[PDB]
């Protein structure tokens, strides 16, 4: 279960963000699934800090936490925005919305 | 060589005006075309703002501050000789704002011109028209008929009582106080619709009536200013020109135009313009030609009007004006004339009430309000290209059975030798075809016609082909455009035509015909659909402002497609590319249009969206977007980026019904 | 719950890394602890994958996993190290070591 | 002003030498110091590499390739002219990789100098030796005697029967070929060891010995140089030069050395020995001189030398010295002798066999191998600072029950006005003190002085107050530095001397007498301890170089702490600050210093660390770690840079026993 990036279709309609999101109505904001288990792959880049907290877990399992898979880029989608004074807000890189790569923080 | 194009209405002298231009052309070579197309003051900033128009215009001053407003207008910088060698007040006139927008030629004052034979007395007041009419009528006449449906002719009777269009002090105009609704006016006004409802006069009287009417001896008297006084010169009437009747025992104050000449900003031959203005026009010889063809009234040069108050005619026209009130020059003017036109003709008809209509028109009198002073803006700061099916002038027929059909032509460009590339399009299936072109300057052309049997004609000595045919090929001869046209008619029907002016590329379709027209019949801001698609070198001038009393720097730019001659829905593609644009740059995009008017927009950064019926983009291109209501005017679109809390407003242009749109911007 | 910094004190013994760490023996690791739950938090300055997976959880319990509490932004410490050649290779600031920031992801 | 110090061996005609010095004195105004420490030629490398230095150095040319190896020597730039002033093979003596590194002065053979009364046939071969000792030694005395504790004296046997140090060939010396444990070599030692061990000498005879036996008529023959002649001129003996005698029927092949002097690259009087030496020391008349003090044997010059053959003894030496071999001037020479001492001693006083103490010779002698040329490294390049205890010369003892400590400072600047820090340190509680304080060279200086009932004596004239103190001062007389020191004890005990060059800034504290010493004896290179600690102006010359055939950029800079005269141990501060540095540098320090130094280092980015004893940082300052054992050569330690993988050595330095050091670097 190696940290990686996965598909996850979302709907603005179900998160409550139609109102203020116009367009799209679906989109793809990929997921990062998998255990952070040592030892970690190269490709992950695991930080330190990482690979530390998930031997120090292997150590005391009930008293410290395993390193998390998570993204560690995101990349920019087209929306159109609404202001509260009204007007169509369209932002070209409305950044942060899907996930470029994943690793083990 | 060169040219000047020219719009005057047609009541004026324009054949002596012509003839000016003629002594002009014999000395710069500059030819001078001289036109009076119908409303062409409201026609004038339609086309001004497409790059398209004439290089001057002839008009009172009340339009004038409108024009200029939009940024219409070229500054006139005359020296202070000249400027001494005209009147001050004229000056003012066409002062707007601080900068001098046209050259003032004469003064225009409403005058009684009285039949003397019919009638030997005219009457001092208004009050005892009635009574004339009556015994006029019981010889066969009528007392008085003049233009009901243009409210010039109205005003000063409303005014006389202490009615004004928008009250003055302090150096400037106040637009939210308006005299329309008060005492006077409804009084005036109330004598007038009294005067018809006895039958008096008929609601639907017109110049063109009056002056028959005036002329023949129908009617005993009438009101005109000095122009009609030739068209009474040929006629058999003894006229007598006089003041105006005093109305509630105070004299009829009538609005004092000022006949001025301004220079279109979007002309390139402003310099040949100043020189025939000022050195040609505004001389005694000039205005003499011109008041020989129609009388100007007071001119406004000093040595030629000294001559001409010795015009007892004048001398009224002096009168009257003294009594009366300069036309405020401001471009609420057109609003203001708009709602007082409807409340006169919806009073006289008889459709609404005095006090209904004026209270209507104290309301729509003022209006859309300026929010900026429109200026021109430089090709670095901004740049527009585009694609459109609309022409200065056009027709599009269709022709059975025809064997041979026939394509003209018409391509006016600055005084330089262009470029243009021109590509025919053959039809699906054997038809031979003939391009008769005609230039005003030297050109380079690239023709393209594959699969065509085609034939020229054309100036041998002015067109350079880079890939010229030798055979079927034919001189042109040296007609005017509309003897160019029948000319060609004598090999062929003519299919479609069109005057473009300044093409840099034109794509012309063959067996495209829209609809079902059997003739071709040149009609201004025509709409080629299909037919005839062209890219001009000179685009609108770009236009912009600084909106006052807005915090923050957001960028405004605005688009605006002028009105399309019924055609159906159509898309709108914009590209638009912010160079030198900050990463987190706050801008809008204004566009307005047609409501069969869907937009298709392309751009590279966040910027706000506003528009009108529906608009897409590429991305998620499906999936259209209900547009909103936007003004109208180019005011009420500013003010609507002031709504946006838009400081700036980088971009401003409006262009005819176009498939493609590009705009490039700057200023970092 | 919400996301935090916590601490973490880290031996580098029991992590194996005594040998190839000779300096410190132990040090400050922070630790991101706390759960991501939305509303989430203007200090944590989720990024908007991370709400609407948190949303989309809460739609989809079973199906969609929660947004993750985990470090933003790392900082260095001075340490030892060696080479397999053998020399004592001081890294003044051996980055990616300790937490500076923690976030929803 | 200036000033000239020299080194030279004792047994030379330094006396002459300095009579060329009084010359140059009266001429230039620029003092010559002629001294001539005990073993001056291992004593120089280590000072000089601190900076402190004589400014010329004469010793034979087999040093000098070592010292210019470790950038110890500036290079030689004379004349062309000049150049055939002298004979060819002597500039080749002194060029050393392409450069003509010291002044060739003159040529030392080895020759037999026998008793004319008491053998008046010296024996041809070495194999007779013991029969003629046998009669002597019935006649009551001795055949042969000469120094057995250098090889220099026993190497023309050993490579009489074949024996060499270096293989040669193609213009290069083998290093890793050596001669000393084949054949002859064995053979000729063989015969040494018989003699000693048939009594025919004493194993423990050295120069001192056989001189005394000889000039004396005690023995009856001796090997020694030209210099040796004049001592034996004022004995009584009627001596005789000649020929060595042949070992199995081959010519005895001595060793020839050339006395050259060579300029200490940290003098900054370079130009001025260029002028003494060239144009002084290299003419007739200063060739003259010295010989007159003690013959030089065959000078480097050829006119001097003309006149020098004449003398037989010198023709002995020429016939000796073209029957041997020229020393290698390679680095390796010294090793090399180093290895064949021992030998000799080991197989003389019997402790080695000839077989064991040559073979270890044939190992030892090569060794420590080059692996890069230092050279000067600019200021702008690399930059060091740092405050010791060491002095050039020295002294601390204690003044039990004195009432008034005295203390003398020896200062020395190059030739212009300097500025210098004084502190002086009062002693925890009455005491009276003198400070005595000495310059050659004008001086701007800051004293600092709190609750200390201070005396002084100096120069009125070359010294300048800040803070100038009224009474309880002395005008320093005019003696030589011994005479200064007995002037100031006739006042009271010194506790403390030293003798600083171009010192910054110095510390002084009282009452900080180390260990239990009653008299103040000046030691070189003596440790001050918590008496004296001071910043010198000038550090040691920066040095640095590229180590070929390694990969990459790998920076290495170096430190090397001098030996430190018996002291606890200590811990050496190191500041290093590495400017314009890539962000990821790739570099290393290497520390090397005496088993009792312990170091503590502050950097500011990521590099390597190599050193020796223990090693601690401001961070975790706790916790110290243990070092590794580092070669203890210059060439060793840049030998341990490239098993570093370091392509570069950017710095390289070596200095006494410091507290704080601090380097600053640059080459972006
Ligand atoms: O009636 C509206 C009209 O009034 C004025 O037009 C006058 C013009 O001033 C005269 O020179 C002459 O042409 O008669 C016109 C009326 O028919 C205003 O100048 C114009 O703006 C306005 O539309
Ligand atoms: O014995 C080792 C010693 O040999 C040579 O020293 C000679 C020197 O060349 C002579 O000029 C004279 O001073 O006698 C010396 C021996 O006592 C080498 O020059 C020297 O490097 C080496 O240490
Ligand atoms: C052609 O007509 C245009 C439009 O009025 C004018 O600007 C230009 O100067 C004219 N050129 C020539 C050569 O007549
Ligand atoms: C262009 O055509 C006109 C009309 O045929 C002709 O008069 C004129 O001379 C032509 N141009 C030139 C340069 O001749
Ligand atoms: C002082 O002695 C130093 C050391 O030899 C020398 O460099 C300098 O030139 C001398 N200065 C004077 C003024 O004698
Ligand atoms: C410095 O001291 C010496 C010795 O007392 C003296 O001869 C010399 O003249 C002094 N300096 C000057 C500039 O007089």
């Amino acid at each position: 279960s190696h940290c990686q990036k996965t598909s996850l279709r979302v709907n603005f309609e179900d998160i409550g963000w139609d109102s203020w999101i116009i367009a799209p109505k679906e989109y793809e904001a990929y997921e990062c699934k998998g255990g952070c288990f040592f030892p970690l792959a190269d490709d992950v880049t695991p930080t330190k800090h990482a690979i530390v907290q998930t031997l120090v877990h292997l150590k005391f399992p009930t008293k410290v936490g395993k390193a998390c898979c998570v993204p560690t880029k995101l990349s920019p989608i087209s929306v159109l925005y609404k202001d509260d004074m009204g007007v169509p807000t369209l932002k070209y890189h409305y950044e942060g919305m899907s996930v470029a790569e994943c690793g083990c923080r | 060589e060169g040219k000047l194009v020219i719009w005057i209405n047609g009541d004026k002298g324009y054949n002596g005006l012509a003839e000016v231009g003629k002594k002009f052309e014999k000395d710069t070579g500059i030819k001078v075309t001289v036109e009076h197309p119908d409303k062409l003051e409201e026609k004038f900033p339609q086309v001004a703002a497409t790059g398209d128009g004439p290089d001057i215009i002839f008009w009172a001053h009340d339009r004038f501050g409108g024009y200029a407003q939009s940024g219409l207008l070229a500054e006139i910088t005359p020296a202070a000789a000249f400027q001494d060698k005209l009147y001050p007040f004229t000056w003012d006139a066409v002062r707007y704002n601080g900068k001098l927008i046209a050259y003032p030629i004469a003064v225009e004052a409403l005058s009684l011109i009285y039949n003397k034979d019919l009638l030997p007395n005219p009457p001092k007041t208004w009050e005892e028209i009635p009574a004339l009419d009556k015994e006029l009528k019981a010889k066969g006449k009528s007392a008085l008929m003049f233009n009901l449906q243009e409210p010039y002719f109205t005003w000063p009777l409303i005014a006389a009582d202490g009615g004004y269009a928008f009250k003055y002090a302090a150096g400037k105009y106040d637009i939210k106080d308006v005299g329309v609704d008060n005492a006077g006016a409804k009084a005036g006004l109330t004598f007038l619709v009294d005067l018809i409802k006895n039958k008096h006069m008929n609601a639907d009287t017109d110049y063109s009536i009056a002056e028959h009417a005036f002329n023949h001896g129908e009617t005993a008297m009438t009101i005109n200013g000095p122009w009609a006084w030739s068209n009474i010169d040929t006629s058999a009437v003894n006229y007598g020109v006089t003041v105006l009747p005093t109305f509630k025992g105070q004299p009829s104050k009538p609005f004092v135009g000022v006949l001025s000449a301004g220079i279109n900003a979007a002309s390139p031959n402003k310099e040949l313009a100043k020189e025939f203005l000022e050195n040609y026009l505004l001389t005694d010889e000039g205005l003499e030609a011109v008041n020989k063809d129609k009388p100007l009234g007071a001119v406004a040069l000093k040595s030629y009007e000294e001559e001409l108050v010795k015009d007892p005619r004048v001398a009224a026209t002096m009168e009257n004006a003294q009594k009366g009130e300069i036309m405020p020059n401001i471009p609420q003017m057109s609003a203001f004339w708009y709602a007082v036109r409807t409340a006169v003709i919806n009073a006289a008809s008889g459709r609404q009430t005095v006090d209904a209509a004026l209270a209507a028109a104290q309301t729509n009198a003022a209006a859309e309000t300026v929010h900026c002073d429109l200026q021109p803006v430089g090709p670095e700061r901004g740049e527009v290209t585009y694609t459109t099916s609309q022409v200065s002038k056009g027709c599009v027929a269709q022709a059975p059975n025809a064997i041979l059909e026939v394509h003209v032509l018409f391509l006016e460009f600055p005084t330089g030798p262009s470029q243009l590339e021109l590509t025919l399009q053959a039809s699906k299936q054997p038809r031979e075809v003939l391009l008769v072109l005609s230039v005003n300057s030297s050109v380079f052309l690239h023709l393209q016609a594959l699969g065509i049997p085609l034939h020229l004609a054309y100036n041998s000595s002015l067109v350079t082909f880079q890939e010229p045919p030798g055979v079927n090929t034919t001189e042109l001869p040296s007609f005017p455009k509309t003897q160019i046209l029948e000319w060609a008619a004598e090999r062929g029907p003519i299919t479609s035509a069109a005057e473009l002016n300044d093409p840099q590329s034109i794509l012309l379709r063959l067996g495209q015909a829209q609809g079902s027209l059997s003739f071709c019949m040149l009609e201004a801001s025509q709409d080629m659909g299909r037919t005839l698609e062209w890219r001009p070198r000179t685009p609108a001038l770009v236009r912009g402002c600084h909106l006052e009393g807005v915090a923050g720097h957001k960028e405004a730019h605005i688009l605006r497609v002028l009105p399309g001659h019924s055609a159906g829905p159509r898309t709108v593609t914009v590209k638009v590319e912010l160079s030198c644009a900050p990463g987190d740059l706050d801008a809008v995009l204004i566009l307005q249009g047609p409501p069969y008017v869907s937009w298709l927009i392309d751009a590279n950064h966040n910027m706000q969206i506003w528009t009108t019926g529906e608009y897409s983009f590429k991305i998620f291109p499906e999936k259209n977007i209900r547009g909103f209501k936007l003004p109208d005017t180019p005011q009420g679109l500013l003010g609507e980026a002031r709504m946006l809390n838009a400081s700036i407003v980088a971009s401003f242009v409006e262009l005819p019904l176009a498939s493609i749109v590009s705009l490039h911007a700057s200023s970092c």
